[PDB]
């Protein structure tokens, strides 16, 4: 039995059952939590006759 | 050796390179003395830095060690 | 030999309007068997996908 | 951050009806269930919020 299928070569699934990835829950931000912004579109009419 | 034990040629040239500089330096025997560690230094004791698989025999030391008794179990699948 | 020009072009004209595509792959994704050669007994999943 | 496979064992297959469930069965006939209550989801809250 052991010369069957007892071999070093392993695949992805048998990775998985030994390692499977660690996701990164903690993670920080230092910026403004927000998430949307005000653009120019039009420059302002300036210096004017007026 | 190369024609008995089928060496590599490329090994061979480096070996000779070194006889050639040891007979080129002031004293070959001196020159061969200081250098003797090269090939252990840089294939033996550097191998396997990255490694990804292989098999490992699996021995056991029984008691009393002092009988020097082991045995042999199998192959482990290295990592 | 008169009857078999007709049916082999309609069977071309069908398979070359039909929306149906054929990808066998399903099938080895379905089954998701590692196969490897050396085994004396198949397993009945390498048997069929053979 | 992930590299390996995640939710492949559900992506065989129609994903429209999922459901998770196991079982087994004695030689007798009896069969034992097991259907895991499914938790909440901050994501799925969070998205639907969106």
């Amino acid at each position: 039995p052991i010369v069957q299928v007892s071999a070093d070569v392993e695949n992805k699934k048998t990775a998985q059952l030994l390692h499977a990835d660690t996701p990164r829950l903690v993670t920080w931000d230092a910026g403004l939590c927000t998430s949307f912004k005000i653009v120019p579109i039009v420059p302002a009419q300036v210096p004017q006759d007026v | 050796l190369q024609q008995t034990a089928g060496l590599d040629p490329s090994l061979v040239k480096l070996g000779v390179q070194i006889c050639l500089h040891a007979a080129a330096s002031s004293s070959y025997a001196w020159f061969i003395l200081k250098t003797k560690s090269i090939f252990p230094q840089n294939t033996l004791h550097s191998m396997y830095e990255s490694l990804e698989g292989g098999y490992c025999p699996n021995l056991e030391w029984l008691e009393p060690r002092s009988d020097y008794k082991f045995m042999y179990m199998g192959v482990m699948p290295l990592s | 030999t008169v009857i078999q020009p007709v049916l082999q072009d309609i069977s071309v004209l069908l398979q070359r309007i039909s929306p149906l595509q054929i990808d066998p792959t399903i099938i080895s994704n379905t089954m998701s068997t590692v196969s490897e050669s050396t085994t004396q007994t198949l397993s009945p999943a390498s048997s069929i996908l053979g | 951050d992930l590299s390996d496979m995640l939710l492949e064992p559900l992506l065989s297959g129609d994903p429209r009806m999922t459901q998770l469930a196991i079982q087994y069965q004695q030689y007798n006939g009896r069969t034992f269930n097991i259907i895991p209550e499914m938790p909440g989801s901050v994501i799925a809250d969070c998205v639907q919020l969106t």
